[PDB]
């Protein structure tokens, strides 16, 4: 998972 | 917004439609392309290519269970470009180029014909 | 194999399957939770959920038109999750995080169930 | 593209  | 994003889902998403293919789950459509037959699933195949795309958004055609495509399209250029949509991956080899390039042009696969021209140039 | 590979072709797949998820093209399954319709693609459903996987491979549920889902489902999560089914991004808030897992857990959607755990983890 |  990650800040787009 | 403020949304977390997964990086491998769209991947995943692709290789589960691919085994949907694979096993012949909720394919709705078989694209004809002269004595082959290909059975594939209507959103991949509109999310992949321009021809496809304006064809299922057509009022008639969009409840089409067959299509049947141009005599001149070759089966095997078509089987590849089919794998390339449910895979990302695109077999291009020096015996297959022009048929791929030539049937990525009419199925209006951008991209494809993009590499198709710039492999093609380098080898003149 | 000698394949190629197009690096943002399965996140232009699923970005054209949200376009047409979007206009409501080719739809053809809606997801009743509660007093909420949703419309989608039995495919892609099959594609992110264990839960889907199961009932569209069932001979008699693959052709049902409409699935209800378990009452205790709530429908913003349900619309978080499928949101995140068609765009890879979750909307994860401290106001949504226990429906959004939840629903993930019912559904099946093991990534998602992950980082939520994780998020709860950290908060406590 | 790449090489896988
Ligand atoms: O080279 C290409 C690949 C391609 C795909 C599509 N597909 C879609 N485009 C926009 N919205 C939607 Cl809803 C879809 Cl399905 C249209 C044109 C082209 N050209
Ligand atoms: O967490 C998750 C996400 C998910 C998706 C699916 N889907 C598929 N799996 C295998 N082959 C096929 Cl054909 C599909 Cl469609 C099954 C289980 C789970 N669990
Ligand atoms: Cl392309
Ligand atoms: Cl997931």
């Amino acid at each position: 998972w990650v800040i787009p | 917004d403020s949304c977390i994003q997964f990086t491998r889902h769209a991947s995943d998403v692709l290789l589960n439609l691919n085994r949907l293919r694979s096993r012949d789950i909720l394919t709705d459509v078989v694209i004809v392309v002269s004595r082959e037959q290909f059975r594939a699933h209507k959103t991949v195949l509109m999310a992949c290519s321009g021809l496809f795309y304006s064809i299922f958004t057509d009022q008639l055609k969009c409840n089409l269970s067959v299509i049947n495509l141009d005599p001149e399209i070759n089966p095997e250029g078509f089987c590849i470009l089919l794998d390339f949509m449910y895979t990302s991956r695109l077999n291009l080899r020096e015996g297959n180029i022009m048929a791929v390039m030539a049937t990525a042009m009419y199925l209006q696969m951008e991209h494809v014909v993009d590499t198709c021209r710039k492999f093609i140039k380098a080898s003149e």
